[PDB]
């Protein structure tokens, strides 16, 4: 601050990284094949199934079901810009589509719907901070009832 | 095509424990001249060298071969590097085993270590090897990965009332196997009751975790004699890769093996499935075959490794476990060292910290010792199972 | 066919923070005042991950889940707390918003009156035919730039409320408006500073030179421009940094408190600025019956004051039938103490260079 | 009667600085470089006297000059380096130019294209009646808020341009306009930083996905809106942050070097953000003849892009008679050294609280 | 022991340019499905992959092997992953040399690429690949090392006065070079005068530095013909590993090569020779029969790499340059692509992009054909030579 | 400043790294064998020349000639902490004891006195800063006339 010396780092994210990304970060932009219709999440440039190369964005379902959920509740395994909430309700949640997502349970209003079964919707939240100073926008989830 | 066998295997003890005292560098000197005394080679036999770890963000070390060629004092001998999460060593040995077998060299020493101490804390670090701007940038951890892994396993096979019981069984077995283990970091503890480890952390099936390197000597087959008498040949291995992304275990079309079974996700770990049997087909064994075995244990994943491995149907290793079939005179013994929760973790070591273990087995010295051993299996992951690595050896 | 709004949504955080828990720590003003007087029980918390633009893009995607398939023609995004000070957070809005690209897109900032002033804009783009429809957006988190120790801390809110400009489907016609300003620093935020600071002491001197003075002038000049007075509406709609506010308002320019009544949502949030006069209006749309008229005068300290006059159509009997009204979102809330929203909020002096979360 | 742009001024500081004065201390670019590729010389410096409400109130009364007794009824202020973050300095610029209180007013935001944002919504609220007429001020600080040994230090500048948009004695009709935007983070400034900052290196690749990428689509946009090409424009007018940047856009979407030297003045100035392509407009406009085609298409980091399209008219004669160019104004200077422009400019690390100006 | 051979080898096009718009696995696809097509292969087919980065500090993302696999589309196959400086793909493709040799895989994949535009400042980072404690954390690069061996060189065999001819000479071949390389960064470009180019940045002998990836797709000999009509061998290959810290090359006793020269340095890397002898040894030649080569361009190090690899004698590489010597009609024509200079660099690609035109040459299929090319060789290194790779192509 | 929230950072050095290194950086400790007395740095566990693990601390000299120099001027490959002092005089020294390590000269009061060959004297200077926010310190070179 009063001392304006350069410190060490050895990485630092280019906003290209993100700036590719907003389709499936902001939008929950996948991917689906033109020529046998698999879909797949995260957003990818051959198709798995069937090894073809016409694949375009594809806009995942919103909605879905906690398949599975894990408390984070240990100090020691809290990652820098997650500190600050304790617990996080982890979770993989299973789409309308049927793809599944890796995420968390916020604003939960009543812990008595919190379950497995239980049905979500995505919303954009803030995320970790870059490390060019961006603010980092990201999906999470909640109970929708 | 001609066979490889392992001359010595050793790593530096108590592998859960740090070693803050020492350089990365000498903690790699250590274990690497430990295992060229036991083989009764001069370091300068060396012919190339592979070694793992996770990667340069812990230490800000990077191209670290032609460094580690020179630590060893083996220059021009190359080393060739493996960053592969804690699968880091047991793909190092397939590398070496290649090496070997193809012709172009005679002598290669396999390993890998961790100086998770180098970096203020390596436990935020790790998730840098995953889907990371869809996992590790919205603070998603691999221990997240496991304990959902687990959770799935007890809600969908039925363990409801008992989850505590299974884990807490597993933990104790492993804290038996470590107790009379001198290289383990539970060596002499007191095995506490049951009851006090359901009350603990994890209900006793947290891991240790620490800082160790470790290394196995390779060696043609026409060459072991002039090294050991009892040498340990490898029949077979497979490492298998799939996306890092937890959701793809749910619906992964990207996986092409066939016979699969219809419903896979975390509790049933696809990639591990299709990692053994590419590994038992070229071994020429079968799950019946297999004498002792090592597995990577944290939370409920031992269960999960030993369905996909073949050691019991879908849903029953918790039973299984209850039964004492992974006890010294059960079915199967499994982490007869003590394991990741006995005798100690360290990411890039771990796949020799199984290796040492199977070798001390296959040759009558082990500390908990499966009598007439002749087939020992290392079953290793990397991330959630992103990275599977199945290694088969055998005593003749 | 006649221009106004189609649809609208709204965004608010659920963490809610009672007023008594502020003042138990600082004893710098009475609980009796806040709670009766100015008409306050508990506000609004931000989470560590939510913002302006959080709460933006919620009411946003709620506006445009009402019309399918919308293609965006324009977006502006009213905010005094904006999280860039360089660059549009509006264009961040856009892309999450997945709906084009093509658009008129900028931030606009006159404190509190930010969300009117982006609707004025979005109405001028569709009434000079420049475009076929705009979105407005209006939010703001006055908690996050409230300091610690401040006198209005115990009623400092969060907010969002996005409304859709266009010609087809009119649930409330615009009739005309009327804009006045001013030099009055009567609040400030210099550029630098996180917190927004007053330039005099609290009460009704203050109140008697920016707020009124421009809600009057507004309101008085749009009215002279249609040939109306109070009597002539339905419902009044003024700034809601507090629920004293409009009814104080309202005595001063000769509405009455039935007026004024159906506005009211901010008991339970306390000032979410640029947000507040919109919600206010959103919440009167939620229950106004076709045929009625609507007068909403703003206010930004600065100061200025945008009066907008409508009318509602036969179409908000189908917009109503089913609409998840703002009184039903507002029941969904977590309480917190005092440590928790602070920890929450960032207001916590700590390291300038964090080694890990905790050392 | 066509609606468009009836006067304009402008305000740019007198203090200059060579380049070669940066790069003798900090030595982090090539001279070269920037005086012979990028094409500037020296750059403004901005006294400890002067700021963007300074310069934007110089702009816009020498603009009302132009029209006396002009009564103000809109007034928008276009800039990324803001003196407040909350409160809009436009209402302080009205209150300076003393002529009339009720008008619409505020802030627009948009990084180096907030004054052609401005412009838009001023043109917007002429064209639907909401007005008879509107002030649109384009200005910005660049240089306050570049940080020493930045590689863009020895080129930032600063400058103000203001429009009068009516229907009365219009000297250039506003015939159409095109937007877009999106995120692409190639420079911010997150809420709290006094410095602009870049998201990667310099260079053509960053150019690529923002200024080239924004500008041709907007620009592509408006001219496919009024089916024209390149060819049918006698001046075409971008960002002008360096004077090489006007030349390789025109390269890159069909123009040619004759359309784009008349809007060129920053070889003495540096970038002056949300002014720039106003300034290239009003460097235009100060020559140009009736019947003329003029396209403007500015580019905001962040990103997004303004196109519009203008006709000339006979009244340019007039205005044009008795009428200061841009040209002229930019020989009044005043030459300091590196160590006075940091003083100048507040970039020395002194003491947080001062004693007497000395201690 | 059997062959391996070559059966197709393809690189993103113009190296010395960024692809910013591409994410590094978009990048990858690209090179390895038209190597594919040009094999007439299907990915389905490819058993493993061995594949190069300079770590996972660019881009934050680590364990990239199952990362790599998944983009592909050959889940389960494994990726071997390598990281070694300008050397990973040199280094990936011995590694996927000795997995097909083994007889473990058939077919397999090798190459590498590079992001750098992923990192703010990727000039900065890759110092992290070096002697860390004692370079990087004091501000000394790599470049540095180049600059100085380029000094060492010029000082030392009585270049005095022509320093500045020499560099330009190699620039304006390699450009020359590249001018009529499709591939190529430069190609089309006008050749500057030798004058303008004493006058530019290092005399012209400045590289080019972007974005790429690339693969060659190698096969057991026995299958190698439904592939192609002109497989490409490999003879033999070596790597080798000395200490990263730049000093070490004045005075390394942890070398032991016997017969090196007495006086070694940077201008004569002793860690290059030692690479060269053994590989040649390996691959049944001597430096006599070489028909073409590749080197690491940059400043003077094509001299010294020119020297090492027994091309010309001790300081004799810059009268040779001088004499016309790599120019298509010399004695040795080298970088025939246009070399990092000309075609340009990316670091963890640059191992193929020497070995697709080493192919290329061998199948006189290169626009700057060297006719009856019976022999080709790839001369690369990593940090300032602390990795080394020789690799020996034939046609028959 | 005003608001914090944690930023992402992949590498946080512990303090344990340097402070091994102490006798390296501070004191130019390398290595020296106690069965052939070979000589080395930076510090090593195995003597490289005979593989013996006898291997003690060794005070290198101080003392020494340039062997090689070369100018560090180009701005994009200035190093965070590098970037004030421009140009930097990269060299290689040879030491009295024969070792040779990578370092820069600083302080040439004399610009005509820099040259091949020029006697050289070890610094202890600031180095670029510590992740961890500790000052780093090492050795550097003057020429010593
Ligand atoms: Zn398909
Ligand atoms: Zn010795």
């Amino acid at each position: 601050s009063m001392y304006p010396e350069q410190i060490h780092r050895m990485t630092t994210a280019s906003m290209l990284r993100e700036w590719r990304e907003h389709g499936g970060k902001y939008r929950l932009e996948g991917s689906q094949c033109e020529e046998c219709n698999e879909i797949f999440f995260p957003r990818r440039t051959v198709c798995g199934a069937c090894n073809s190369l016409s694949v375009k964005p594809y806009r995942c379902a919103r909605s879905g079901k906690i398949e599975v959920m894990a408390p984070a509740e240990n100090p020691i395994l809290a990652a820098m810009g997650y500190g600050e909430t304790v617990p996080r309700i982890m979770a993989m949640v299973r789409l309308d589509d049927g793809l599944v997502i890796a995420s968390e349970i916020v604003d939960v209003c009543d812990q008595q719907q919190l379950k497995v079964g239980a049905p979500v919707r995505m919303v954009i939240r803030k995320h970790v901070r870059e490390s060019n100073l961006a603010w980092q926008y990201a999906y999470k989830f909640v109970l929708d009832i | 095509a001609r066979r490889v066998a392992i001359v010595s295997a050793a790593y530096t003890p108590k592998p859960g424990s740090s070693r803050v005292r020492q350089t990365f560098k000498e903690m790699i000197v250590e274990s690497a001249y430990k295992a060229l005394k036991d083989a009764k080679m001069h370091p300068r036999e060396i012919q190339a060298v592979a070694y793992g770890y996770h990667g340069e963000g812990i230490s800000e070390y990077g191209g670290l071969g032609p460094t580690i060629s020179d630590a060893l004092g083996i220059s021009p001998a190359p080393t060739f590097m493996s960053t592969a999460n804690c699968t880091s060593s047991s793909v190092s040995f397939q590398m070496g085993h290649q090496m070997v077998a193809s012709g172009e060299y005679d002598i290669v020493l396999c390993g890998g270590f961790e100086k998770m101490t180098d970096h203020f804390n390596y436990a935020e670090y790790i998730g840098s090897s995953t889907e990371c701007e869809y996992d590790y940038f919205l603070g998603i951890s691999h221990t997240d990965a496991f304990a959902l892994a687990t959770a799935e396993y007890f809600q969908k096979f039925g363990y409801a009332g008992r989850e505590a019981d299974v884990l807490a069984t597993f933990g104790r077995q492993m804290r038996i196997y470590a107790q009379n283990t001198p290289t383990a970091t539970r060596y002499g503890q007191p095995i506490p009751s049951l009851e006090v480890l359901k009350n603990s952390e994890a209900c006793g099936s947290m891991l240790a975790w620490g800082e160790a390197s470790g290394c196995a000597i390779l060696v043609a087959e026409h060459l072991a004699h002039k090294y050991t008498d009892k040498p340990v040949f490898v029949r077979g291995c497979a490492y298998t890769g799939v996306s890092h992304y937890f959701g793809t275990r749910f619906h992964n079309p990207t996986l092409h093996h066939p016979g699969l079974p219809k419903d896979v996700g975390m509790a049933v770990s696809a990639n591990s499935i299709a990692c053994a049997e590419i590994a038992y087909k070229k071994a020429g064994i079968t799950a019946k075959d297999i004498d002792v075995a090592q597995v990577y244990d944290l939370l409920g994943a031992g269960l999960i490794q030993m369905e996909s491995m073949g050691i019991c149907g879908k849903g029953q290793a918790g039973d299984f476990v209850l039964e004492g079939g992974i006890a010294l005179d059960g079915q199967l013994p499994l982490n007869t060292d003590g394991g990741n929760i006995g005798r100690g973790h360290a990411s890039g070591c771990d796949g020799i910290l199984h290796i040492t273990e199977l070798f001390r087995q296959l040759r009558g010295e082990s500390d908990n010792q499966v009598k007439g051993a002749r087939i020992g299996v290392s079953q290793n992951l990397g991330g959630y199972a992103a990275h599977n690595s199945v290694i088969v050896l055998s005593n003749d | 066919k006649k221009i106004g709004i189609v649809s609208y949504g709204a965004g608010i955080p659920v963490c809610r923070l009672k007023v008594q828990e502020v003042i138990n720590v600082w004893k710098n003003t009475d609980l009796k005042l806040v709670e009766e007087n100015l008409g306050v029980t508990e506000r609004a918390v931000l989470q560590p991950d939510e913002d302006v633009i959080t709460l933006g893009v919620l009411a946003a995607q709620r506006a445009l889940d009402k019309v399918p398939g919308h293609q965006i023609e324009a977006l502006y995004l009213g905010t005094c707390t904006n999280p860039y000070d360089s660059r549009a957070s509006a264009s961040i809005i856009l892309e999450m918003l997945g709906s084009g690209y093509d658009a008129y897109c900028a931030d606009v900032q006159f404190a509190g009156k930010s969300g009117t002033s982006a609707l004025q804009i979005c109405q001028a783009l569709v009434a000079s035919g420049m475009t076929g429809s705009a979105l407005a957006i209006g939010a703001d988190t006055i908690n996050r730039n409230t300091a610690p120790g401040d006198l209005t801390e115990s009623y400092a809110g969060a907010g969002a409320a996005a409304l859709l400009i266009g010609s087809q489907d009119v649930i409330a016609e615009f009739d005309a408006s009327f804009s006045c300003a001013a030099d009055v620093a009567d609040n400030i935020r210099p550029q630098g500073d996180r917190y927004i600071r007053s330039g005099m002491g609290l009460g009704s001197d203050k109140n008697s030179i920016g707020l009124e003075d421009q809600t009057r002038r507004a309101a008085e000049g749009l009215m002279a421009k249609l040939h109306t007075s109070p009597a002539d509406y339905d419902y009044v709609v003024f700034q809601q940094n507090l629920v004293s506010t409009p009814y104080s308002l309202a005595k001063h320019l000769g509405f009455n408190p039935k007026q004024v009544e159906p506005g009211i949502y901010a008991g339970n949030v306390g000032d979410a600025g640029s947000a507040s006069p919109l919600l206010g209006l959103i919440n009167v749309l939620d229950q106004a019956r076709p045929g009625q008229k609507i007068l909403l005068v703003s206010y930004g300290f600065g100061a200025g004051s945008d009066a907008i006059a409508l009318t509602v159509t036969d179409a908000i009997e189908q917009y109503q039938k089913h609409n998840k009204p703002l009184r039903e979102l507002l029941e969904s809330k977590i309480y917190v103490d005092y440590g928790t929203s602070i920890k929450y909020e960032f207001k916590y002096l700590r390291a300038d260079y964090a080694l890990t979360a905790y050392l």
